[PDB]
RNA sequence: CCUAGUAACGGCGAGUGAAGCGGCAACAGCUCAAAUUUGAAAGCUGGCUUCGGCCCGCGUUGUAAUUUGGAGAGGAUGCUUUGGGCGAGGCUCCUUCUGAGUUCCCUGGAACGGGACGCCACAGAGGGUGAGAGCCCCGUAUAGUUGGAAGCCAAGCCUGUGUAAAGCUCCUUCGACGAGUCGAGUAGUUUGGGAAUGCUGCUCAAAAUGGGAGGUAAAUUUCUUCUAAAGCUAAAUACCGGCCAGAGACCGAUAGCGCACAAGUAGAGUGAUCGAAAGAUGAAAAGCACUUUGAAAAGAGGGUUAAAUAGCACGUGAAAUUGUUGAAAGGGAAGCGCUUGUGACCAGACUUGCGCCCGGCGGAUCAUCCGGUGUUCUCACCGGUGCACUCCGCCGGGCUCAGGCCA
RNA sequence: CCGGGACCGAGGACCGCGCUCUGCAAGGAUGCUGGCGUAAUGGUCACCAGCGACCCGUCUUGAAACACGGACCAAGGAGUCAAGGUUUUGCGCGAGUGUUUGGGUGUAAAACCCGCACGCGUAAUGAAAGUGAACGUAGGUGAGAGCUUCGGCGCAUCAUCGACCGAUCCUGAUGUAUUCGGAUGGAUUUGAGUAGGAGCGUUAAGCCUUGGACCCGAAAGAUGGUGAACUAUGCUUGGAUAGG
RNA sequence: AGACUAAUCGAACCAUCUAGUAGCUGGUUACCGCCGAAGUUUCCCUCAGGAUAGCAGUGUCGACCUUCAGUUUUAUGAGGU
RNA sequence: UUAACUGAACGUGGGCAUUCGAAUGUAUCGACACUAGUGGGCCAUUUUUGGUAAGCAGAACUGGCGAUGCGGGAUGAACCG
RNA sequence: GUCCCACCCAUACCCCGCCCUCAGGGUAGAAACGAUGCCCUGAGGAGUAGGCGGCCGUGGAGGUCAGUGACGAAGCCUAGGGCGUGAGCCCGGGUCGAACGGCCUCUAGUGCAGAUCUUGGUGGUAGUAGCAAAUACUUCAAUGAGAACUUGAAGGACCGAAGUGGGGAAAGGUUCCAUGUGAACAGCGGUUGGACAUGGGUUAGUCGAUCCUAAGCCAUAGGGAAGUUCCGUUUCAAAGGGGC
RNA sequence: GCGAUGGCCAGAAAGUGGUGUUGACGCAAUGUGAUUUCUGCCCAGUGCUCUGAAUGUCAAAGUGAAGAAAUUCAACCAAGC
RNA sequence: AUUAACGAGAUUCCCACUGUCCCUAUCUACUAUCUAGCGAAACCACAGCCAAGGGAACGGGCUUGGCAAAAUCAGCGGGGAA
RNA sequence: GUGUGAAUACAAACCAUGAAAGUGUGGCCUAUCGAUCCUUUAGUCCCUCGAAAUUUGAGGCUAGAGGUGCCAGAAAAGUUAC
C-alpha cells in the first residue's frame, strides 16, 4: 500500500529528504563488498570477525546420507508412548510390563541423557547411546539393545 | 557498500535475469486439462483399472533405510514362483523389472504373496465370447464389484515398523556382558586396528619358523 | 518441490556454484553385426499383363526366416495356445425451431423518464430502436426435436482349424558379443571437478574373466557394480511466431503499439535506413427555396430545426493574446503589507412569542365507574355512561415577561 | 484618609472562606434612560493618503548582486517493483508450526476439503576421527514490584562466587588379542553452550544489497552492413586551346 | 598539407550491444503541529569521496526507586606558566 | 601465609538512629533497540605562533553567524539591547 | 568635560481574553456516555539539513445512503455570498446537454514555476529591417469592375556571332498546343503564366538501340573454407562441326 | 639486396597472387638535390655484417644410474647470447 | 663555399609619379529619406535619470541627498560588466 | 578503548649466582620495525585421502623465517603546438 509511505509526505520539500550537500548520487563508496581490505576494513572488523583467510581441510564430494544421526534427550523419552498408556504406567496401575520403546521409527538414532527419569524400567532400542544416558536407564531398573 | 551490521548479501542477479523469469499464472488451468485426460483414458479402459500393479521396495540408504515404497516391477525369479507366463504378465496389468534382483528372502516372501492374492481377484475375459476356454472365466462369477485406483487398494500397508509394544516384566532380557557403551568403543578400536595387528602376527609366526 | 546458496572453484578478492537420496506429474517397451537353409535365394525394384502369371534385372564380396545377454543354441517330457464375417447400441460435426404489456395519465421534438395496474423467468448476460426497455427486435437458459456426411468405440452372435507356428518345466555339455576404437603423453578451450570433469589436434597404440567406473598422484593384494566404441520409439515440458476464441480492480486521442483515419502511407537520403500529423454536425440533411445590393467572393431580409448560442472553418469552447463599450489612475517604473476616508455594490437580524383576566363563537367530552385487549404487573389503549362555574380550537379587548442596532 | 482619568466584564442554579451579620463591595456586571428599526452598524472592490517593503529557484562561510536558469500560457513530468536480510507494530497456533509441488470437489483462474514427505525450531563443540549437558527442593550472596498468618516468600532484571558439556595442557586405576583401553584427580586457558524450552506463518513501517534502480547527461569500446554522383591515383576510349 | 575518402577525417556513414559507467553539474509536485544538528576523532593510491565514533529523531521498558549536579563550602594531594 | 589459631579474604551472632551525620536545586532517574543528515566552515574579547604588514596563514577556553526575525549603530551575517 | 530633573518607544517585563501542545485529577449498586466524550487545574510556543504525528484533494474496487438527474447530471465564466488558521468545502447568477455524488474499508502510472525540461499555441520588438548587381523606358487605341509590368501600331534602346541567336549529349517527365477560370502560387498588381480546370499531341528496311571487341565482370574443369562464400577464365577436362 | 629452388610485397588457407608479355644498360629499398670547386679525423657507444677451430650459457625429444612405481640425479646438447 | 638565368618569396637605397600627408574642398550614379503595396529575425526575471555610502571589496532597485510634466522623428556608438 | 610496535605485575616449570636475604622473562628509562594468500623449517607420533588393507606421496593442527620504507601492506615509461 503506497497511499500511507514516507515519499507522499516529502512532495512539496525539494531534495525529497535526501540531503542538499550529499546529493544522494549513483555509486558512491562502490558496488558490493568494494574495499573490503582497503576503505570497508573498520566495518569488516568491528563486525564480522573471521572473513578473511583459510582454516581446515577440504572435503571433495561430501555425501549428507552418511552423517545422519538426529539425537534425543532422556527427560523427553516418556512423551513417545501415547498419552492414555503414558498416565497408566506414571499413575501405576500396572505393576507387571514394561514398554519397549524403538526410537528409530519415531525418527531418531542417538539417545543421549540429559534430565531425570522416574523409576520405572523400560526397554530402549537404539542405534547410538551416551555413557551417562546407559547409568540413567540402567539405575531405572531396564536395559537398552542395539538394533542397527 | 555496507553501511551498519548485516548480513553479508548474496545475490545472484548479475546475469540478463529479466530474459529467463518463469510465472505460473495457469496454474488452475492446467489442473482442469489433467484432469479431462484422466476421465478420457478411463473411458477408454473401460472395464481395466487406470494404474499398474508395482512392487514392495525398500530405500536404498543408510539414512531413509526404515522406510518401504512402492518399486519399479517385478524381477524375473518373483514371476516364476508365483508361477505366472513371462510374457503374459505385462498385458494383465502386472509390471516387469528386467534388472532388479532378490538378495534376501523377505522381499522375496513378501511379493509372492502379492502376486498370488492378485491373481485370486483376477476376473479375465475371453478372446470371443461365442468360443470361451480352460483359463477363462466361466462367466457366472463375472458381476462384482470392482475396484479402479489399484494405488490406494494396494498401497503400503505400514511404512514404518510399529513404534512401541509391551512385554511382561522378568522377561526383558540382559544387555551384552559389559555395558552397551564400552561394547561400541571396542566395536570400533577393532576395526581401526585390523591392518596393524594381522601383519604383526604374521611376521612372528613365519620369523620364528 | 526439496537437497542448496550446501560440497567445491576464486589476484581464496569482487564473485561464481552442481550431483545422489526423498514426494509428485506421466509411464512402454524393443532391432541389427558376430552361426552353413546347403535336401534345393526360400528374397526384391521395373516393364507387360487380364489378376493367373511372364520377362529382363539386383544379388552368393550374402537378399528372407532363425538369435540380441532378460539370454540363447542342442537334447529329452507332457500339457496348453493361434484364423475370418457380421454387428445392436454409444461418442464426435454442421443445419432446422423455442415465454411474457408496446394497457391508462403527466413532462418532452421523440418515453427507454415519473405515477397506476399486470405477466414470464433452468431465460433479470449483452446490443439496437429519436433519453436508464426482463415482456418492441436480435440474442440469452434447459433437453429434446428437422435433415445430412464421414469416422471411431463397442454388448453379443455366425463360421473354419494343423502337424504350420507359439508358450511352460528339466539337463551332460556348448554359448559366437562392435579397433587407428579404449587407454597413455602433450597443447588449447570449458566446467564447481581441485597431481587435470567433457571436447578437439598431434605421437604411441592394447587384452580375454577381459574392460570401464568406485571424486587425491604411485606400487602390491582383495572387493562392489555394469558390459562402450551400431540403431528406433508416444505422454508429463517450452512457446502468443501462424489460425481462431474467451476474459481484466489495464489506457482513454500529447494516453494506449510507430499506426482508433486511403500508416509502414505522405516525406528525407545516392544508399544501408529514418519516418510523422490527422477521431465527434443533427434523431433525421430537413446541407438554407425566393426577393434584394454587389463585377464576384459575399452581405441583409425570409426560411428548416426542440436549438443555427449546432451552418460542412460544424458537441461542449478555458488561459496566453486582440477589438468595441462602461469605470478609474498616471511630475524618471509598476506591483505589495498595517490603518482610516470617498464612491459603487451586498449578505444578515428585526416585521413577534409565551402566560394571565374578561366577552363571543363552534365542537365532542372533561374527572369517575363498567367490559375487552396489550404491557415495563402498574402504568396505558379501545367501547359505553358521563351532558355545561369541566375540556378543547378560534376571534375581540386589557395586562406582566422576553425579544434587533448605536449610544 | 480623600479626589481625577484610561482599558477590561472571562464564568452561568445553591454548595466555600468571611464581615460592619433583618444584610454585604464575600468563589468574574448589574440598574435606569434616549434615538433608529434601515444601507443606519457591518462586509467586498476600486482609488487617493501616513509609515513600511531590493527577484524568484540554487551551489556557497557569505546572493538583490557586475554569479548561473527563467518572454508568456495549456497539457505531460521524477524514490517504483521483485528476490534475499534485519529491527519494530497487529494477528493465529504454541514444543511445535507451515493446506495450494500435488490430489478431491466446484455456482469454475473464486470458495471448501486431504495427506506421505520436506523446511525452520527443539543441542553444542572441534580442522577432524569423535564425544555430547542435575551433588543441592535446578546452588550461595546483595538488591528488587507484589503478596503476607507480619515472621517471611520473593517474578522480570542487574552485580558476583560456584556447578555441568565440547576443545587444549597435565595426571595414568582395575584390566588385557602385551600393546590396546583411558577410570580418577587437576589447570592466571577456550565456545555463537546447559542451568524448569519460544518458535513458526502472516500483515504494516524504517533501513541495506543486486538489479535500467529518483529523473536527464559524456570524450570512448565491440558486432554486422552501405558508399569513389564531390575529391585522390591509375587504366580503356574520345574532345578542345586567337594574334605577335 | 595529417591532406582527400558525398557541406563529416589525427580514423567515414547506418543499425544493434545500449536506458553503456560517472566519487561530477541540473531538477525533484498539498497544508498544519511537536522535536531539532554537523563541518570534529581514527583508518583508506584518502584530499570534490567512503567506513568508524560523536551530535539528532522515534519506539519503549524498570521504579516513580528518591537518586543525581558544566555549582559552592570544609579536609587533603599533584604542577613549573 | 606465619615458629604458632599468628594473619588474609568470605562469613554466623550482637550492639550503636530520639537526631542517617556541610549548603542549594531536583521545570526532568537508569537501561535498551532501529535509523536520518553532517564529516569545505567563518567572526569576536583574552592568551598566542610565521610574516614589514594585510579584509593574510595557523592554534587554546568561551560566546556568536551559519540555521534568526525584532529595537539601536543613517546604510551593513558576526557589534549593543 | 562633569553633574542633576522630566519625557519618547521593541515581537523584552507585568495583568486580562482567545488557540494549540504537554502534564496532573474527577465522572456506574449507572436519572448513562460520538468513555476516542465531558468537566477542573498548571506551565510552555523562534528555526535550515533532518525525524515523527494529524488532516485535505485525484483515477479505480467492495459495502451502504431504498442518494441526485432531460421540470436539466458533468464541465466552463462570475471586483456575488457563507465556513475553516490552512491545503480546501458549500451556495447564488449565466452558458450547456447525459450522466454523477456523500460515508467506512481496499488499491495506485495520485497533487508542479523552474530542470539552456517535452509537444502545441501566442506576444513586445514592428507596419520596423528591408524588397538598391546585369544601362530604360514613352504616346495612342482595344478588352475589362480594376492596367507601369495584357495585346496592336508608332518611337527610343540592349545582346553585337568565344550572343541574351539556331540545335544537341547527361538530367527533367507532359512542363508542348487549344479553350476557359473563383480562391491559392508568380516576396507589388495581374484580364497574363512553366500555376488551376477540360480536351489534343510523339508514325522509320535507309536516324539510333539491336551486331563486334577494349580496360573490366561472371558461369564451367578443379582446389580451399565450420560456413555466408574466396581463388580460378585455359588451366593436371573423354569439352566440338561439316557434308549427303 | 638479388642469378629465379631467388629478392621485395599481398592472403584465414589454397593445384592463390603483384613486380613479370620481366633477367643486372634489370627489378626493388634509401639519402642528397642544376653547373663549377671540394667532400678532412674517429669503429670506443647504438646498429648492420663475417668464420667456427673455442665451451662459457642452454628447451622439447633422446641416453645412463637409483627406486616396487610415480619421480629424482647425471652427462650429452641446435639456433641465439 | 661561390653562382649567370628565373621568382604574385623576405629585406635596404635612388630617379620619375602622385590627396599617403600639411588640410581639406567639390561633382556624378545607387541607397539611406517620404509615400502606395508586401512585410521578417536575433533578443527579453521586472524594467530602465544621477552623486556618495555600505555590501560578494565597481548598483537601475537599498540608505542619505540632487531632482522630477503628455505623445513623438533622423543620427550616434558611453552604458546596459550588451 | 580495533590491529602492529613497545612496556608492566603475577602463575606453573627448569636453571644461574651468592654464606644468606634476595636478584634475573635481553641492553638503566624514553626510538631501533611488518597483515590475508603462497613457500619453508621445528613439534606430537596426532587426524584424513570417503569400497577394505600395507608402504611412498599429498592434505591438516600449534610456533618461527622469506615483505610490502607510498611503512593498516595495487604488479607499471613518455609526448601532444593535431
Amino acid at each position: 500500500p503506497t497511499r500511507f509511505s514516507k515519499t507522499r509526505k516529502h512532495r512539496g520539500h525539494v531534495s525529497a529528504g535526501k540531503g542538499r550537500v550529499g546529493k544522494h548520487r549513483k555509486h558512491p563508496g562502490g558496488r558490493g563488498m568494494a574495499g573490503g581490505q582497503h576503505h570497508h576494513r573498520t566495518n569488516l572488523d568491528k563486525y564480522h570477525p573471521g572473513y578473511f583467510g583459510k582454516v581446515g581441510m577440504r572435503h571433495f564430494h561430501l555425501l549428507r546420507n552418511h552423517y545422519w544421526r538426529p539425537s534425543i534427550n532422556i527427560d523427553k523419552l516418556w512423551s513417545l508412548v501415547p498419552s492414555d498408556v503414558r498416565e497408566q504406567y506414571l499413575s501405576g496401575q500396572k505393576k507387571d510390563t514394561a514398554p519397549v520403546i524403538d526410537l528409530l521409527s519415531h525418527g531418531y538414532a542417538k539417545l543421549l541423557g540429559k534430565g531425570r527419569l522416574p523409576e520405572i524400567p523400560v526397554v530402549v532400542r537404539a542405534r547410538y547411546v551416551s555413557a551417562e544416558a546407559e547409568r540413567k536407564v540402567k539405575e531405572a531398573g531396564g536395559v537398552v539393545e542395539l538394533v542397527a | 557498500a555496507i553501511k551498519h551490521n548485516q548480513q553479508i548479501p548474496n545475490n545472484h542477479f548479475r546475469k540478463h535475469w529479466q530474459r529467463r523469469v518463469r510465472c505460473h499464472f495457469d496454474q488452475p488451468g492446467k489442473k482442469v486439462t489433467r484432469r479431462l485426460a484422466r476421465r478420457a483414458k478411463a473411458a477408454a479402459l473401460a472395464p481395466r483399472p487406470v494404474d499398474k500393479l508395482r512392487p514392495i521396495v525398500r530405500c536404498p540408504t543408510v539414512k531413509y533405510n526404515r522406510r518401504t515404497r512402492l518399486g519399479r516391477g517385478f524381477t524375473l525369479e518373483e514371476l516364476k514362483a508365483a508361477g505366472i507366463p513371462r510374457l503374459l504378465a505385462p498385458t494383465i496389468g502386472i509390471a516387469v523389472d528386467h534388472r532388479r534382483k532378490n538378495l534376501s528372502e523377505e522381499s522375496l516372501a513378501a511379493n509372492v504373496q502379492r502376486l498370488k492374492d492378485y491373481k485370486a481377484r483376477l476376473i479375465l475375459f475371453p478372446r470371443k465370447s461365442n468360443k470361451p476356454k480352460k483359463a477363462d472365466t466361466p462367466k457366472d462369477q463375472q458381476t462384482a464389484e470392482t475396484t479402479t485406483s489399484l494405488r490406494t487398494s494396494f498401497g503400503v500397508e505400514q511404512p514404518l515398523a510399529p513404534g512401541f509394544t509391551e512385554i511382561s516384566k522378568s522377561e526383558i532380557p540382559a544387555g551384552i556382558e559389559g555395558g552397551a557403551y564400552r561394547a561400541l568403543r571396542k566395536a570400533r578400536s577393532d576395526a581401526r586396528l585390523v591392518g596393524v595387528r594381522e601383519k604383526r602376527a604374521k611376521e612372528k609366526a613365519e620369523a620364528e619358523a
